[PDB]
């Protein structure tokens, strides 16, 4: 019932710019909250609040917990760059 | 959380 995008960011100083939610409880998902006005995420133009979060940079999440995301994403950061790849119900 | 402080930032 979705339409996957694969989606690059490079990181500004203030960071990708959007939140992540979910991933809390067992099989909860892991998806997009808010997105931040001129942020790397809003700029790229691709990223859609809600999008399911499934995979950082060639690490799946799908039944994976908030936790690791946000450790994936600390290490992306670290980088420089990111690579999202998400599921948007259509 | 109001919804654009809900959620981890990166």
């Amino acid at each position: 019932d979705y339409q996957e995008q694969d989606i690059f960011l490079w990181r500004k100083e203030t960071g990708f710019g959007f939140r992540i939610l979910g991933g809390n409880e067992p099989g909860e998902p892991i998806y997009i909250g808010h997105i931040v006005p001129l942020g790397a995420a809003d700029t790229d133009g691709r990223l859609r609040s809600g999008d399911e979060l499934i995979c950082v940079d060639g690490t799946p999440v799908i039944g994976k917990s908030h936790q690791l995301v946000v450790q994936l994403m600390q290490q992306a950061a670290k980088q420089g760059h990111v690579n999202l790849t998400v599921r948007r119900k259509v | 959380l109001p919804f654009e402080l809900r959620g981890h930032l990166v």
